[PDB]
Formats: C-alpha cells, structure tokens, sequence
RNA sequence: ACGGAAAAAA
RNA sequence: AGUAGUAACAAGAUUUUUUCCGUCUCUUCUGCU
C-alpha cells in the first residue's frame, strides 16, 4: 500500500537539486524552507476583493472541478476557463460556479458540520432555550477580569488536553511524551472510541477537539457571572448603562 | 446660525467626547518616493544631540563612530544623548534593591529558553535586511539565504538546530577573509509591447554568485536597512523605520526575552500587557497610588511623552544595563546577552533608494541609489537634501551611513521600559527620604508620572527631579507634549482615564467591513468585530444592530449575493434567483446564496451555518456543505486516490492570486520555492502531524522518511495490512534511494 | 584515543557513532574514549541484530549472508531521537506494550521485548544492577556485556543463540587485548563519569567590543569587571549637583482665559479640493425608472439626461487660469457627442489631443535607469518644497452648515435584520428607528452614497479598463418622503490611463458636474475649475418660473486606490455619529434609571450647544446633534489630509487641557508656545483644517464667556 | 504552529 | 494641467506588543431599489 509514496520519493531523489535539498536540509531546517518564498506576497486583501468580484473568474480551484461542473450554466454563464498555460492543476472558475453547486449539485447524505463544529450548536442550543428577563438600567461597574471564553474539560488543563489531542490523532509521533494523569487516559480512550473509522481529515479532528478539549481564557469587562455560558453572551447580558437578565438553557 | 461642532464640549465632558476628536474615517497619510532624506534626517537629529562626544574611528569598518556617553553635562532644555554610566547602573541597582530576586528569575528564564530556542524562532520577524542580495526579504527566506551562505563556507554549526549554534556561526563568520554570497542580478532586453506597440525591457531576474571582502561582509552584517512608515495616524510629516539583518536579528531576540521577562514582573511597566488586561493593570496601580495619598496630601498626574527618542537610546548604555542586570549569572550568558548592544553600537545605517532626478531637456527621469549620491557635484539636489548630504558626507562608509550614537525605531522597547521604569522606581518615598515622591507608568516611551506632594512647591521640585533624573540617562521629556494636572485625569498610550477608562470606539473603525478573503470568513469576521467593540469598546446595541445592516449591505455588494427576491441585477443574478425560487424553505439559504439576514444582537457569537441549520432543506444543506465539494482542498488518506473529507462549505473558496511584476521574469528565483514546496509537500505523505505541530529533529528529511517508510512497512506485515512483496519492494525501494543517496 | 576507533572499526559504524556524537553537540576529538564506547555499543548492538531472521513459518533461523526475509530485530540506537521515539511509537501502538521511559537499543519481535544492551568494562553484575536501578518500574530486557570475557542478562536466560553471543565475546576480548596493547586500556577504564553551555568571542568580534564601550575604558572585559564590580557612592545626586540649573521642567499654570486664540495662516483664499460639488450640485433626476435597462449607469445617465433639453450651446464662463480651457470645451462636446450615439454598456471616449492633455497622458517623463543616465548634464533633483499657505473662507462654514441640513429623500437605505427576541433588541430597534428617522434624510447621507458610487464605480473602471477612457457617470438612488424611487445624475467622470501599481499611483479624471451655482460670486473657491454654461432652466418657485442658467463645473482630478478604498468604506461615518450619540443617550440613561431614547428624542429642547450666531450660542436637540456628528465624520472622510492628523493629535491635548482646567484639577503645561507651534504647523492650506481651527477658537471664546 | 486584518508606541 | 507635499505619481519592477479571524492547494467583466 506503502509503494507509491515510496515512488514518489524515489522519483523526487532521482533529480540531483532535490536530492541535494532533501539530504542537506534538516527536520528542523524544514521550517526554515516551509515558509520560504521569492515572489512579492500580496497585501491589502479587502480592496483586492472589492474589484475582483468584477472580474468573471475570481476564484481558483483545482482542476477536477472541470469533471465536477459544466463550464456554462443554463442561462449560459461560464462557469470554468483554463488558465494561459501549459500545464494542469488550475483553473479559473466564476461564482456562478458555486451557485449551481449549492442549487443544482450532487446532494449527499453525509454532512460532517453537525459533529466538527458541534460547540457552535451547543451556543445556539443554549440561546434558543434561554430566557430573557427585564432590562434594569443602572451604572454598570465592570471590572476586566481572566474568564474561560471555553470551559474545556473538567478533568483536564490546557496542557494536559493538548496531549490527549495528540495522542488521538497522531499517535505514533508523540515522541518522548507519556501523559501522566489517569483522566487522561480516560478521555484518550474514549475519544479514539468515538473517532475510529474517521472519513475526515486529522487536522479537522484535532482542531474539533482542540475547541471541545482545551479551555481558552481572555481579560473581558465582566459586571455579573463569570461562567463560561454568560461571557459568550456577553454582548448580549450587558452594555454601559444597562443589564439583561438572561439565562441559559 | 454657524454650525460648530466643538461646542458639544461645553455640556459633554472632552473624554466623554474623545471619539470626535479622532479622525478616523479618512485615508491615513502616505509616505511617497524614497525613505532617503528621513533615514539622512534621523542620521544628523542623532549625530546632533550627541555631537559633543569622542569621535573614533572603527578599526574594523574604518567608520566614523561617536561616544556621547559619559560626556559633559546638558546646559539646556534641547534634547540630547550624553547619557552618565554610573547614573544607569545606580538606577539598576536600585531597581533590583527595590525588587528582590528580579533579576535572578528573569536570567533564569532566559536560562531555560536559550538551551531550548530553535532556527526558526527567526522566522517571527515581518521583513529582514538580506545582506545576500542588499534588499528586504521575508524572515524566512533570508534565515535560509544566511545559512545556505554560512553552511557553503564552512559554518556548519546551525545544523545541530540550536539558536545559539547559528548565533556561534554568526559571531564566527566574521573571520573569513573572502565571503562568497549568492547576488542577483538583471538582463535588460528591449522587446516591443504586443498591445502598445511601445518598446519596454523586460527585465529577467536571476542568481549570480561573487565573493566578499571582509570589510565588505562586517559592513553587510551591521546594517540596518531603512524604509518609510505608511499609514500612520496623528503625524503630519512622515519618519523612517528600519529592520536589521540576519545577524543581530538573534540576539535581539535574547535580549528581548530577557528584557520581556523583567517587564512582566514590574508592577510600573506597561509592557507586554495589551488589551484588557493593560487596562486592568493600569487602573489596579492607579488605584494602589491613589490610596498612598494622604488626607493633607497634594497629587498630580503628568501626561509625559518623550522627544526623540531613538536618537538618544545609546547602545553602550543598554550594554551596560544588560551587564548590570546578569550580574551573577554564567559569562557566556552575560556574552551573548552582550553581542546585541555591540552589534548596534557598531551599526551602519543603509540609506534607501536614493533619489529620482528629472532631466528637463531629455524628459527624462531616473532613480538614482544612495550608493551614488557621494560622486554626485551637489548643483543637482535641492537645498534641504543638499544640507542633509554635506552634514552627512564624512559618515558614509560603503554606501551605508554610520549611525553609532542611537538607535533605530522600535528596536529595544522592552529594555527602555527596563530603563524607564527604573527611573520611576527611584522616587520612592523611601530612597529619597524627601518632602516628594512619585510613582507611575511606563511604555516603551509614553509615560504618566504621579507625584504626590504636601505642597505645588514640592510637586514642582519632584517634576525637577524627575526631569533631571531622565536627562541624567538620555531620556528626554517633551515639554511641548506633557502636561500636569491632579490626578483623576489623564492618557496614556492613547488610553483616557477620566475617574476610569474611557472608551474610544473611533480608534477601531477601520476593522469593520468586509475584510476580503471569502464568504464564511468575511461573515464570521464582520459578525465577531461588531461582537468585540460591543464587548470592548462599548459599541451601543442601537449602533451594533446598524453596524450589522452597513456590514452585510457591503458584504451583499461585495460578493454580488443580495437577496433572491431583488430587482437588482448583477452577473450572478440568474442563479440565485434560481436557487431562490426552487428553496421550500427561503429562511435557510445563506447571504452569500442570497438569503436573509438572521443576525441580531443575540445572535452574534453564532456562525452563518450554525445559525441557519434548523431552516436549511436538506437538499440545500445536502449540495452546501457536500464532503465532495471542489472548492476547497482535500488531502490524501496516508499510509495510516482516496482523500479525506471536506467539512467547509462551498463558501470557503481560494480566490487568485497574483504576483506577477511589470516586465519581470522571475523564474529563476521562484523555482527554488516550487522545489522547496515539493519537498515539503512530499514530507508529510510519511509525517502527518508535521502540519498540525512543528516536527523536530537533527537528521536529514530523506533519513527520516526512509525510517519511516522502514518502520511503517514493518507494522503493516506484522499486523496483517500489506503482503510480504509489498514489504520486501518497499524495503528493496528504500535501499535504492540509500544507494541514490550513497553515490 | 581517537585513531583507533578509525583504525579497528567498519567505516558505517563510525558513521554511526559521529552521528549520535554530533546529536549531542561533543566532537570526537574533544572525547575519544567516550568516542570508542559509543562505537562499542553500536558494533555490539549490530552483532546483536544482524544475521538473525524470521522465515514465513516464524521460526528465528541464522543466516550468512541477505539471501525474501525480514529481521528479528528492530535497531532502535544509532538513530535519531525522534526517529527512535517514532519507531518505539509505532510499536507500542501495535501490540499493548507500555511505552518505556527511557529510549531501549533493540527490539525482539520474536518475543515483543525491548532489550537494553550496555557494554561496561566493570564487572557485568555491577552494571546489570546499576541498569536494573536505574530502569526499575518498566519491563525492560537487559543484556550487559563487558571485556572480561563475561555476560549476564535479565534472570540468566538468553533469548539470543549461543554463537552469536560467542562472537560478541571474542570481539570484545579482541579490543580488550588491543586496548591493552595500545596503552589505552585503564585510561578508558577509568574514562568514565553533563557539560555546560560556552559562548567565546572570535578576535574580530573582541576588538569591535573593546570600540562599544564608555570612553574611559578601553578593553570589553575591564568595563565587565567594572559593572560587575559596582556599588552606588550617590553618583544620582553628584552628577545633579553639577548639572546646571537652566535645565527644569518649570510648571506654567494653564488658564484658557490667558491663552490665545490659534493663528490661522494668511494668503489667498482655501480652494475647492473635493471630488464633487457638494452644496452646488444640481441633480437629474428620473421618477421611478422604467426603462430598458435599469439598473446599467450608462442606461441611467441617459435617461437622466432625456428629462432635460435646454441645451444650447456650452461657452467658457470661468476660465482655469492655469489651464487650456478651450480643451476643457472641446472634452465636454467630445463627451456629449459620444453619448447621444453610442450602444453597449460602456462608453470608452476616443483619446483626442484635448482629451489627452485634460487626462495627463504624456506629462510624465520616461524612466531609464541611472546606467543609460550617466551622461546627462541636466538631471536636476525633484522638488520637495512645502505647500503654500492659504486663508480660511466662509465658503467651507456655509459647506457644513448646508450637510447638516434635512432633506426629503431617504439616502441610505439599511438592510433587514433579524427577528427581535430580545427586550434589549426591542429598545435598541426603537433607538435604531429614532437614528434613522433623524440620520437617513441629511445631506451628509447623500454625500456618502454619492462618494461610494464615485469610488466604487472609478475602482472598477480603473482595474477593468486601465487603457480606455472610461464615462462614469455619477448616479445615486434614493426615495422621497412618498415612498418611491428616484435616479439622480450629477455629471460625468472621464477616466484616465490607469495603470497603478503601487498604493499611491494617482489616476487622472475629469469631473464634469451639473450645477446652478454661478462662480463669479464666490471665485476664490473655483481656481481649479473651468465652468461652461451648458444650459437654462426653467426653475419653478412658489412664485416665479424664472430662467436659471445651467452650468458645468469641468476639472481634472485624480484618486489612489487608497483614497477610493476609503471613500467605498464611507458609510462607517454613520457609525461614528451614531455611537457617540448613542453613548450620551446611554450616560443619561445611567443617571435618570431609564431609557432616555424617547425623552431625548420626541421632547425636544434643544439641550446641546450646536452653534454660534450673531445672537450667541445656539442649541439644538440630539437629533440635529446626531446630523453635526455626522456630517463631522463626512467631512473627515473627504477632506482627509495629513493636516487634518496632525491638528487633531496636537489639539486633543489643549481640548485635554481645558477639561482639566473646567474639572478644578489645576492644570500646568511645560511649554505652552511649542504646542501651540504643533498646533499651527499644521494648518496650512486644507480648508476643513481651518475650519477646525476657527471651531476650536470659538470654542475657546465660548469657554472663555462660560466663566464670566 | 502558518497566514491575514485593525490598533498602540517609538 | 492635475493629484499631492519635504517626494513621488503624471505607465513601463510590512521594525515591537496586544485583540480578532482563518487553516494543508498555480479574460471584456464595471448594475449597492
Ligand atoms: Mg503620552
Ligand atoms: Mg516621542
């Protein structure tokens, strides 16, 4: 199964430049030629997104969007062009395009919004069943103080979740690290227990457990609870001359 | 009746008002051409306040270098840079006396830290000064030119990954009597335009490889390169940052995190809290000075802010107080603490681009570099630049001007917050045993001193000594900028406290709107900025619901998604309206599919998606957030063809980009990034967490890939997932690329 | 030593050991014994893995040579750590074994046992109980081996065949004898038994030391013991002694009854600099647009100028004195001509010699580089010289008292909100609803909406069509107070040749704006314009239908992509008003325990101070506070200009310093006269900047008649 | 951990 | 001419701290009720 990386490799050291680049450069070194580049990074990314929605294609995607989508819609808008030149791998592709996938594309029966970006329906789950009381209106003393803006895991720091998050995911490059809390364990077992015969990517995976596992901590103005539910409401709950009583669901 | 806007300051209080005075709604200023003449003007301001010191010439640049230090006294008012040594080592002492066990903590950390600091600690910076290639770069790819440069010369320490290995090579690479680098250069070709008939040079870009001189390389090594600062508020005329190279880029770093890790434990430092949490500190310390006042006792608060302040930070006084606060640690710590405030005390300053000059008879106009303006009959310049030119002439050394007194911008603001916090740290009642006293608040250069007092005759003795005290160690306080009052009111860092802070919602107008990379993400950072100022800076919920209806009327323009029902038209028009007249449920469809606005205030910490999910038709939800969308990119499932799934909508698209340049070949110098991509694209089929973290290690990227590839093969023939032909052609493949590797 | 671990070992296994010497920062020739027992190790850890290999059934056989096979053992020293820490990973994660502490040497896959292999030259039982120490609470074969000839493993049962481990015996009895024949076997007996960190300065480095130093000392390390050797002798106060006394920070009360007013600058009257009429501006407009084509801005414009036919013949009535005004002529007929007869959706004018010259093209001079410049004897530097200073007008005043004025047409439009669940959301859709009964209708509205047109609109010509001459047309649509939909044209904008590529390239344009307004009366305003008279009206008053010539405001102007990314993001402007008044609705809500939206509001009482008079002081209510505010941040974001920073950063702190004075807090400056000169160097020729400065004296006098 | 935006201070 | 302001455009090549967001990847179009 193994054989076509190892092809890959075998190909990219036939060549002496990246045989002299992958036998000179480090692990570590790595880094150091993960963030190079050359060419002049473009900056101001908000004017150039207001004149480049003018332009008809705006947006690259790769190339097996040209056996995903027809290149004109009904009313004959181009959907794809490929680009001026002489290779592969992009194309230049309109906003129609997205459209007709959102209107007229494959529909599928299996949705990963509802598990990876769970916290988010645990917010709207708890401001739909909430309660409003009345509003008082009086000088607010608000005092900025450290609060959990993600409660995390009871039984875990930010460290210790951390560990359980790469233990999980990637657990043959932990290196020299054993997690020594035994909830640690727990959670690790319980988490590889639900997320075997995963069909998302790892870093998805990480990143869902890293805003379920690890708590987040921020200086906010708090006048009232200092509970992980009231400071994601907190736009809500208070202002300068006033209060909203709310609470949870 | 004239209408006059200052007028609602008779009933409104000024900080209760304070968002009227900033104007924050226009185009900052622009600095245009060449950061040439503020670079020339920071060169004479510094030689200037200074030019009663030791001139010297440098044995190893042969530069022209001034000792300003422990020189004669001030005699005025005006700002100047004789700094005393003994007065800053006081001033240490007594910080550390009045702190026990500060500093041992802190050289301790740094301790800690040095023995763990990798390379790549130096790819945090914005842009860097290549001496490779004279010109800026990013942090990375000059951290990778200066070792490629270092290791094809024989430095060969940085391979160990350490920090203080590379910075071994940096202080080593100074004894090379012929340094060889990697230039580039250019190739002018005339080629006539296909689409103008005009006859333009397309310039092609490339490598070229020359050698050094040593002169020429410690010259390279000690220069800060200069450009102009854009875009900045509340000044009418514009001034010049600068960045330093590769070289002092690592013990600045050192000297930082040593100076951080004091700042962080002094109760006066305003430095490195941000935010809330400033605030939070500041009004704490406000309120412990506060209530050290007597019930007979006079207080009051200067607003201070210091003049030039650069231009008097000298880098043997910082060396000094670098030598004074590792008093009892190991020397080779006090020696690589010590290499920073050398290296810019030996500074050149590189003096941009030059100037453009305009031939009148020819119509002609050319940009001619700094390099050039010393063989240059000075009838040509105007008579400011001509000024600038004949005070700065007997500096130039190689193009570069000395620049030994001072500092640049922004270069060592933890260690003058060290400085000036120890200044403020004196005027306790305690050491000085007098009728005043004083406390306060210190940034890298803004300050607010409380001086309590039993009568204005003692506040004005304490403003004396205090003021005395700075220009005792080249801190200059701008009396055309600070102002006294009592205390209750004043600013700091462009904070207004009036019996508490104030808020300013005009200092963050510039965040709202959409910020420009895709749907998803300009809907989640308009809604999350309006969130924030409510939260922060106590943006009103009336102004918060209309912040919403500005954010997504430029959102609906910006994208073309408005509503389905509309009569407007645009070029996607017909396919929302599409999408819009076959949805059951209308309430479900996003705004960039052109649906409805479902924000509110009590709907802002939401996402779009999240939000809309109970109203969304599972057809619709079925082809938005379909696992086999092509907008986005989805990676191959490893050894541990068939890719993972895709969780983002078709809202998070990768819009083009651009990064061609006007007559510019440049596949000579991108080829090496395509090449450095493909081998960090290949790394991860065999390391997959090499993106999540960092992956570590001192052996090569084909080494560890073989024993992985070795190691994984292994465990999937003991554990029954590969046949043994596919163990023995992957171990047979692994010893023919060691056989490629061998010869 | 050194040669012979060079001499008696297989190249690949010194190979090895430098390999796992360089991991830990030590040279082979700093250590050589500690070189040759690292390569001991290794060679007795290969003795140990190779030639041992598990068939298809599973039985370990021994062969001779790598005659398909697969290993017994997996090497796990020699390595790197991470790569070793990567293999016992992937182990552990195969079968249930714990993961070991500390990193094992091999391990058997025969029996699933990691094996630590140490060579002593001790005896072995002192080294096997010294391990078993040392690697007690994890289950880890050991091996020891020593020179003596002798071994001993975990509970004496060797999992290893016996001529393997004889093999292992005769090599390390061979390099004892050989140590032993060198000289060099009791120092490497006795070589055993963490270092520290070194950093030294190179000599070159050492002398720019000795050249960073105060001017006393004259090595590094004599200014090192200095500052290592130092306590303080009171060097603070004797160094203040001798300091002269001319050196102070002499408190001078502040009282803004004593102080001055600004001094505004003296010359020619401050220009018009803006991008469009704003108070002179005379719309076209179409009543709910129902033509073919709606919705297009060239559609539009002539639909627009389908509803007036009063054209005669355009003849130069203001003339641009620096300017061929005959070409600004010839550019309006030109652009006329052109859009009585054209077709598609754009209109891209034919580069003419007049159009040519009122759009720059050709005034910049060719760039060659400074090698193909070297003999030109007249290459004369640019000029950088300072504006010219300008004298404040009362043109500026009646421009903000016109754009805080109502008008009957709804000019900004808000999209939907959401459902209001919330009774917050209720109290701030009523506050919401009050801001925009009072904002929606000013003139600063229109002058927002009529900026991100022009903005947007030249944003997308310039990127689109960077070599045509591009007819945008300056349209804006608005509803009156009946509920029905209006287009309004105020004139032409002829793009340039815009092809920018940095943030400050300056595109040329021609504004050709319809107006009423005669400039003979107020001149000094239009220097930069050149006004035709393009038409009459008949203008219908309550009385009289009189015939007001129409006329047009030509100029050339030019914008950045900066200054037109700002002017699209104008309507930010709306909140800048709105949560300062806002919050002053919230501070009396604070106070009074209510929401004070309504009572501010619907009771009006004109409560804050808006204007000054021939009378006096003039008060208005919070919703003509919410219209100054507003067409304030308007005038901000048009007039931007480095002036305009400066003055508001310079006086904030005199703004500052009067509020310390009116709150009894004694406020006292240092130097009064240099902040007044940062104030004034500031205002030099920007008429809002001037504006600004009369404010800020007549805010001064008001306060000044406050405390009287 | 990478990248982008805003602000502050020089 | 004009933009503009200590120097450029008028075509020819991003220094330090804090807050917030995001995550693997090179042609003819300008329409804000
Ligand atoms: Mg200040
Ligand atoms: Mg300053």
């Amino acid at each position: 199964s193994g054989m076509e990386r190892i092809k890959e490799l075998m190909e990219m050291v036939k060549n002496s430049r990246m045989r002299e680049i992958l036998t000179t450069t480090s692990v570590d070194h790595m880094a150091v030629i993960k963030k190079y580049t050359s060419g002049r990074q473009e900056k101001n990314p908000a004017l150039r997104m207001k004149w480049m929605m003018a332009m008809k294609y705006p947006i690259s995607a790769s190339s097996r969007i040209r056996e995903m989508i027809p290149e004109k819609d009904e009313d004959g808008n181009t959907l794809w062009t490929n680009t001026k030149d002489a290779g592969s791998n992009r194309v230049l592709v309109s906003p129609n395009a997205v459209t007709w996938w959102n209107r007229a594309g494959p529909v599928s029966d299996v949705v990963h919004y509802p598990r990876v970006y769970k916290m988010y329906f645990d917010r709207l789950e708890r401001l739909t069943h909430g309660t409003f009381g009345p509003v008082k209106f009086y000088n607010q003393v608000k005092v900025r103080k450290r609060v959990d803006i993600n409660p995390g895991h009871k039984d875990l720091t930010s460290r210790e979740a951390q560990e359980v998050i790469m233990e999980v995911v990637f657990p043959n490059e932990v290196g020299a690290r054993t997690l020594s809390s035994d909830a640690q364990l727990t959670i690790t077992k319980e988490k590889k227990e639900e997320l075997k015969n995963c069909k998302i990517s790892p870093i998805m995976v990480a990143y869902m457990l890293e805003r379920e596992l690890v708590r987040r901590t921020r200086f906010l103005p708090i006048a009232g609870a200092t509970s992980s539910t009231y400071v994601e409401v907190l736009h809500l709950t208070q202002g300068t001359c006033w209060e909203q009583q709310y609470t949870p669901g | 009746m004239d209408v006059n806007p200052m007028l609602i300051f008779l009933k409104v209080p000024v900080q209760n008002a304070i968002s009227t005075t900033f104007p924050y709604t226009g185009d900052p200023p622009y600095s245009h051409g060449t950061g040439t003449g503020y670079t020339m003007d920071t060169v004479i301001r510094t030689h200037d306040y200074s030019s009663r010191g030791i001139w010297k010439t440098n044995s190893e640049t042969g530069a022209q270098q001034l000792n300003p230090i422990d020189g004669p006294l001030p005699e005025d008012n005006e700002p100047s840079g004789y700094a005393q040594t003994d007065c800053v080592l006081e001033l240490i002492e007594g910080l550390d006396r009045s702190h026990p066990g500060l500093f041992e903590t802190a050289c301790q950390e740094t301790i800690d830290a040095i023995q763990q600091t990798r390379v790549d600690k130096l790819t945090q910076g914005r842009q860097t000064y290549d001496w490779t290639l004279n010109r800026n770069q990013p942090a990375a790819t000059a951290l990778a030119n200066t070792i490629e440069v270092f290791r094809k010369n024989g430095y060969k320490l940085n391979e160990s990954g350490r920090l203080i290995d590379f910075l071994k090579d940096v202080l080593l690479s100074f004894e090379n009597d012929s340094m060889e680098v990697t230039t580039h250069f250019q190739k002018k070709k005339r080629i006539r335009d296909n689409h103008s008939k005009k006859m333009i040079t397309q310039r092609t870009i490339g490598k070229k490889r020359v050698k050094l001189t040593k002169k020429n390389y410690l010259i390279r090594a000690l220069t800060l390169n200069t450009m102009t600062k854009d875009a900045e508020r509340g000044k009418l005329k514009r001034r010049a940052i600068a960045t330093p190279g590769m070289q002092i880029r690592g013990f600045v770093y050192f000297v930082e995190l040593l100076a951080r890790n004091i700042c962080e434990r002094l109760e006066q430092s305003g430095l490195p809290v941000g935010g809330n949490e400033k605030k939070a500190k500041l009004a704490n310390v406000i309120k412990k000075m506060m209530a050290k006042s007597t019930d007979e006792e006079l207080s009051y608060t200067i607003t201070g802010d210091n003049t030039k302040w650069n231009e008097n930070q000298n880098p043997r006084i910082f060396l000094a107080m670098v030598l004074r606060i590792t008093a009892g640690q190991p020397e080779w710590f006090r020696d690589l603490l010590a290499v920073a405030p050398i290296m810019f005390s030996n500074k050149v300053a590189r003096l941009g681009r030059g100037y453009m000059f305009e031939s009148k008879s020819m119509h002609l106009r050319t940009q001619i570099s700094a390099e050039n303006l010393s063989d240059i009959n000075l009838r040509y310049f105007n008579e400011d630049t001509k000024k600038k030119i004949e005070k700065i002439r007997h500096l130039m050394v190689e193009g570069t001007a000395s620049l030994s007194p001072g500092m640049m911008m922004g270069m060592f603001n933890m260690l003058s917050t060290v400085l000036g916090v120890s200044v403020l740290n004196l005027g306790q009642r305690e050491i000085l045993k007098r009728t005043y006293w004083w406390d306060g608040l210190q940034s890298s250069d803004d300050f607010a001193l409380i001086i309590n007092g039993h009568f204005k005759e003692d506040i004005q003795q304490g403003v004396n000594h205090f003021y005395r005290t700075c220009k005792l160690v080249g801190i200059n306080m701008s009396q055309k900028k600070s102002y006294i009052n009592k205390t209750g009111t004043f600013e700091f860092t462009s904070f207004f406290y009036r019996y508490g802070f104030v808020a300013n919602f005009s200092m963050e107008l510039p965040s709202f709107g959409v910020a420009g990379n895709n749907e998803s993400a300009d809907m989640s950072i308009g809604t999350t900025v309006i969130k924030t100022n409510m939260i922060n800076n106590d943006l009103g919920p009336a102004t918060a619901q209309m912040a919403i209806q500005l954010f997504i009327k430029d959102y609906r323009y910006t994208y073309r998604c408005h509503r389905g029902d509309t009569n407007l038209e645009t070029r996607r028009t017909k396919s929302i309206k599409r999408l819009w007249t076959e949805t059951i449920s209308k309430a479900g469809l996003l705004v960039a599919d052109g649906g409805p606005n479902p924000y509110n205030l009590r709907n802002l910490h939401i996402p779009e998606v999240c939000l809309k999910w109970s109203l969304m038709d599972p057809d619709y939800r079925g082809r938005l957030c379909n696992p086999n969308n092509p907008f986005v990119h989805h990676m191959e499932v490893e050894s541990t063809s068939l890719e993972y799934d895709a969780v983002a909508t078709t809202h998070s698209w990768t819009p083009k980009r651009n990064r061609s340049i006007l007559n510019t070949n440049q596949r000579g110098i991108l080829e090496d990034e395509r090449i450095y991509q493909k081998c960090c694209q290949v790394f991860e089929k065999f390391f997959p967490s090499s993106t999540y973290r960092r992956p570590i290690g001192m052996a090569s990227m084909l080494d560890a890939m073989l024993s992985r590839a070795r190691i994984d093969a292994r465990i999937d023939l003991e554990s029954g997932r590969i046949s043994s032909q596919d163990f023995s052609e992957i171990t047979n493949t692994c010893k023919a690329i060691e056989a490629l590797k061998r010869q | 030593m050194e040669n012979f671990v060079r001499t008696n070992f297989n190249p690949m296994i010194l190979e090895r050991a430098e390999k796992t010497m360089k991991e830990y920062g030590e040279n082979p020739q700093n250590e050589g014994n500690k070189f040759a027992a690292i390569s001991t190790h290794m060679e007795v850890c290969f003795m140990y893995s190779d030639f041992h290999f598990i068939d298809l059934e599973g039985n370990t056989i021994v062969k001779e040579n790598d005659d398909m096979l697969k290993h017994r053992f997996e090497i796990i020293e020699g390595q790197e750590r991470n790569i070793a820490w990567t293999i016992v990973n992937s182990i552990c994660n195969m079968t249930e074994n714990s993961k070991p502490r500390f990193l094992p040497d091999l391990y058997d896959y025969k029996t699933n046992k990691f094996i630590e292999i140490g060579v002593t030259r001790r005896k072995v039982e002192d080294y096997y109980y010294e391990a078993a120490s040392k690697l007690k609470g994890e289950n880890v074969y050991i091996h020891i081996f020593s020179f003596d000839g002798e071994e001993m493993a975990t509970d004496d049962e060797y999992i290893l065949d016996e001529e393997s481990r004889a093999r292992i015996k005769t090599r390390l009895f061979v390099l004892r004898q050989e140590l032993a024949t060198a000289g060099l076997w009791d120092s490497f007996r006795q070589s055993e038994k963490t270092l520290e960190e070194e950093f030294s300065y190179p000599p070159t480095f050492q002398r720019l030391a000795n050249q960073s130093l105060p001017p006393s000392f004259k090595d590094y390390h004599q200014f090192k013991a200095y500052v290592s050797s130092f306590k303080a002798n009171g060097n603070i106060e004797a160094k203040l002694g001798a300091m002269s006394e001319k050196v102070n920070a002499q408190i001078e009360s502040f009282d803004p009854r004593t102080i001055r007013e600004l001094e505004l600058p003296e010359g020619k009257f401050c220009t018009q600099r803006s991008k469009f009429l704003l108070m002179d501006a005379m719309k076209l407009s179409v009543l709910n647009p129902a033509h073919e084509g709606e919705g297009i801005p060239m559609k539009d414009a002539k639909a627009c100028l389908d509803t007036f036919w009063g054209w005669k013949k355009a003849t130069i009535i203001k003339k641009h004195e620096k300017g061929v005004n005959t070409n600004y002529l010839m550019i309006w007929e030109q652009l006329l001509e052109s859009i009585k007869e054209m077709e598609g959706k754009f209109l891209n004018l034919k580069k003419t010699n007049h159009l040519k010259w009122g759009l720059g093209e050709g005034q910049a001079p060719e760039k060659m580089d400074f090698e193909d410049c070297k003999e030109v004897p007249d290459l004369f530097q640019y000029k950088s010289e300072p504006p010219e200073k300008r004298k404040l007008a009362s043109w500026i005043q009646s421009e903000f008292n016109k754009a805080s004025e109502l008008t009957n047409s709804n000019w900004i439009e808000f999209d939907e909100l959401g459902n209001d669940v919330a009774p917050i959301e209720h109290i701030a859709s009523r506050r919401r609803n009050f801001f925009t009964a009072e904002v929606s209708q000013c003139r600063a509205s229109e002058y927002i909406m009529k900026a991100v047109y022009i903005n947007t609109a030249l944003l997308n010509s310039s990127c689109t069509a960077m070599e045509e001459y591009q007819v945008i047309p300056i349209i804006t649509k608005c509803r009156d107070t009946s509920g029905q939909r209006r287009t309004n044209l105020y004139g032409f904008i002829i793009k340039g040749r815009s092809h920018l590529r940095n943030d400050t390239d300056v595109v040329n344009f021609i504004s050709l704006e319809f107006s009423l307004t005669d400039p003979r009366n107020e001149i000094h305003k239009w220097e930069k314009y050149c006004v035709l008279e393009i038409g009459d009206m008949e203008i219908r008053t309550s009385i009289s239908t009189i015939m007001k010539p129409v006329y047009l405001y030509v100029r050339t102007n030019g914008t950045s992509k900066i200054k037109m990314k700002w002017g699209m993001e104008m309507r930010r402007c709306l909140l800048q008003s709105l949560q300062q008044v806002e919050s002053m609705i919230e501070a009396e809500s604070a106070v009074k325990e209510k929401d004070m939206t309504e009572p501010f509001f619907r009771n009006r009482e004109n409560d804050w101070p808006i204007g000054e008079s021939p009378q006096g002081i003039e008060k208005g209510t919070i919703g003509k506070v919410c219209r100054v505010l507003l067409a304030k941040s308007v005038f901000n974001s048009i007039y931007a200009s480095a002036q305009l920073e400066g003055f508001s950063a310079e006086s904030r702190k005199l703004l500052l310093l009067i509020q310390a004075f009116r709150d009894n807090l004694d406020p006292g400056t240092f130097d009064l006269k240099g902040l007044y000169e940062a104030i004034e160097e500031c205002i030099i020729n920007d008429p809002w900047v001037l504006l600004n400065a009369s404010w800020f004296n007549s805010f001064l006098k008001a306060v000044q008649l406050s405390m009287g």
